[PDB]
Protein backbone atom coordinates (compact mmCIF):
# COMPACT_ATOMS: atom_id res chain seq x y z
CA UNK A 1 0.00 0.00 0.00
CA UNK A 2 0.65 3.62 -0.30
CA UNK A 3 3.33 2.88 -3.18
CA UNK A 4 2.44 2.98 -7.47
CA UNK A 5 2.70 -0.55 -8.54
CA UNK A 6 1.35 -2.31 -11.15
CA UNK A 7 -1.71 -4.20 -9.59
CA UNK A 8 -3.23 -7.48 -11.10
CA UNK A 9 -7.00 -8.39 -9.31
CA UNK A 10 -8.32 -10.93 -11.65
CA UNK A 11 -7.41 -9.39 -14.76
CA UNK A 12 -8.34 -6.24 -13.49
CA UNK A 13 -4.36 -4.51 -14.57
CA UNK A 14 -3.79 -1.36 -13.85
CA UNK A 15 -1.11 0.67 -12.38
CA UNK A 16 -2.18 3.11 -9.20
CA UNK A 17 -1.74 3.96 -5.31
CA UNK A 18 -3.51 1.60 -3.19
CA UNK A 19 -4.54 2.97 -0.05
CA UNK A 20 -7.37 2.54 2.67
CA UNK A 21 -10.56 2.96 1.81
CA UNK A 22 -13.25 4.89 3.23
CA UNK A 23 -15.63 3.60 0.70
CA UNK A 24 -19.10 1.59 1.48
CA UNK A 25 -19.34 -1.35 -0.68
CA UNK A 26 -22.17 -3.50 -0.73
CA UNK A 27 -21.45 -7.06 0.13
CA UNK A 28 -21.55 -8.20 -3.69
CA UNK A 29 -20.09 -5.09 -5.00
CA UNK A 30 -16.78 -6.27 -6.08
CA UNK A 31 -14.88 -2.68 -7.91
CA UNK A 32 -15.78 0.55 -8.17
CA UNK A 33 -15.74 3.14 -11.41
CA UNK A 34 -14.81 6.41 -12.04
CA UNK A 35 -16.57 8.67 -14.58
CA UNK A 36 -14.41 7.98 -16.90
CA UNK A 37 -15.74 3.96 -16.67
CA UNK A 38 -11.94 3.53 -14.86
CA UNK A 39 -11.80 2.05 -11.85
CA UNK A 40 -10.77 3.37 -8.79
CA UNK A 41 -11.89 1.01 -5.73
CA UNK A 42 -11.02 -2.81 -5.67
CA UNK A 43 -12.29 -5.72 -3.21
CA UNK A 44 -9.17 -7.77 -2.85
CA UNK A 45 -10.37 -11.85 -4.21
CA UNK A 46 -8.02 -12.82 -1.43
CA UNK A 47 -9.22 -10.44 1.37
CA UNK A 48 -12.46 -9.32 1.23
CA UNK B 1 -35.13 -11.75 -15.05
CA UNK B 2 -33.50 -13.93 -17.21
CA UNK B 3 -31.10 -12.70 -18.79
CA UNK B 4 -28.83 -15.24 -21.29
CA UNK B 5 -30.16 -18.14 -19.09
CA UNK B 6 -28.82 -16.56 -15.97
CA UNK B 7 -31.55 -15.92 -13.02
CA UNK B 8 -30.84 -13.35 -11.10
CA UNK B 9 -32.72 -12.14 -7.86
CA UNK B 10 -32.86 -8.59 -6.17
CA UNK B 11 -34.44 -8.49 -3.34
CA UNK B 12 -35.14 -6.11 -0.06
CA UNK B 13 -37.19 -5.95 3.14
CA UNK B 14 -38.33 -2.83 4.63
CA UNK B 15 -41.28 -2.53 7.27
CA UNK B 16 -44.47 -0.28 6.64
CA UNK B 17 -47.20 0.01 8.46
CA UNK B 18 -50.72 0.09 6.30
CA UNK B 19 -53.05 -2.80 5.02
CA UNK B 20 -53.40 -1.66 1.45
CA UNK B 21 -51.47 -1.13 -1.10
CA UNK B 22 -47.42 -0.41 -2.02
CA UNK B 23 -46.61 2.01 -0.10
CA UNK B 24 -45.41 5.56 -1.58
CA UNK B 25 -41.76 6.17 -0.94
CA UNK B 26 -38.35 4.91 -2.68
CA UNK B 27 -36.21 1.89 -1.90
CA UNK B 28 -33.57 -0.21 -4.03
CA UNK B 29 -33.23 -3.80 -4.37
CA UNK B 30 -29.89 -5.28 -3.86
CA UNK B 31 -28.81 -7.93 -6.24
CA UNK B 32 -29.10 -11.83 -3.86
CA UNK B 33 -28.29 -14.30 -6.12
CA UNK B 34 -27.34 -15.59 -9.73
CA UNK B 35 -28.78 -18.63 -11.01
CA UNK B 36 -27.25 -20.09 -14.11
CA UNK B 37 -29.71 -22.79 -14.82
CA UNK B 38 -30.30 -21.79 -18.77
CA UNK B 39 -33.99 -22.78 -18.62
CA UNK B 40 -36.33 -20.85 -21.02
CA UNK B 41 -39.09 -19.67 -18.61
CA UNK B 42 -42.84 -17.94 -20.00
CA UNK B 43 -44.81 -18.88 -16.94
CA UNK B 44 -44.95 -19.02 -13.18
CA UNK B 45 -46.81 -19.21 -10.09
CA UNK B 46 -46.14 -18.54 -6.73
CA UNK B 47 -46.91 -20.50 -3.35
CA UNK B 48 -48.48 -19.28 -0.33
C1 LIG C 1 -8.17 -17.83 1.20
O1 LIG C 1 -9.15 -16.86 0.84
C2 LIG C 1 -10.12 -16.63 1.87
C3 LIG C 1 -11.17 -15.71 1.29
O2 LIG C 1 -11.72 -14.86 2.29
C4 LIG C 1 -9.43 -16.06 3.10
O3 LIG C 1 -10.39 -15.90 4.14
C5 LIG C 1 -8.31 -16.99 3.56
O4 LIG C 1 -7.57 -16.38 4.60
C6 LIG C 1 -7.37 -17.32 2.40
N1 LIG C 1 -6.38 -18.30 2.82
C7 LIG C 1 -5.19 -18.43 2.24
C8 LIG C 1 -4.30 -19.50 2.80
O5 LIG C 1 -4.84 -17.73 1.30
Amino acid sequence: KNKCVNFNFNGLTGTGVLTESNKKFLPFQQFGRDIADTTDAVRDPQTL
Amino acid sequence: KNIDGYFKIYSKHTPINLVRDLPQGFSALEPLVDLPIGINITRFQTLL
